[PDB]
Parts: structure tokens; sequence; C-alpha cells
């Protein structure tokens, strides 16, 4: 999930926006 | 500022900044 994608590995804007409303 | 390891409040802050009025869900699991 987001932690595995952005904390444990390097985040991206692409991935963050997956979590926007 | 998004292209790095972001944990905890730093991740939340990034979601905030990026999503703006759209809001966001944070589910650390």
């Amino acid at each position: 999930g987001i932690v595995e994608q952005c904390c444990t590995s390097i985040c991206s804007l692409y991935q963050l926006e997956n979590y926007c409303g | 500022f998004v292209n790095q390891h972001l944990c905890g409040s730093h991740l939340v802050e990034a979601l905030y900044l990026v999503c703006g009025e759209r809001g966001f869900f944070y589910t650390p699991k």
C-alpha cells in the first residue's frame, strides 16, 4: 500500500495522486 | 518534494499538498 510505495521505497507524484479524492 | 522516501507525517503532508481541495485517504495498513 502507500507505505510500501512511498516510505519503504521512493514516492512519486503519480502514486500520491492515486490516493486523492 | 514528492520524489523521496516519505514516512509518517511527511507522507501525510505530501498528500495534503498534492491533493489540495480533492482531499485524500491515508491508509498505512
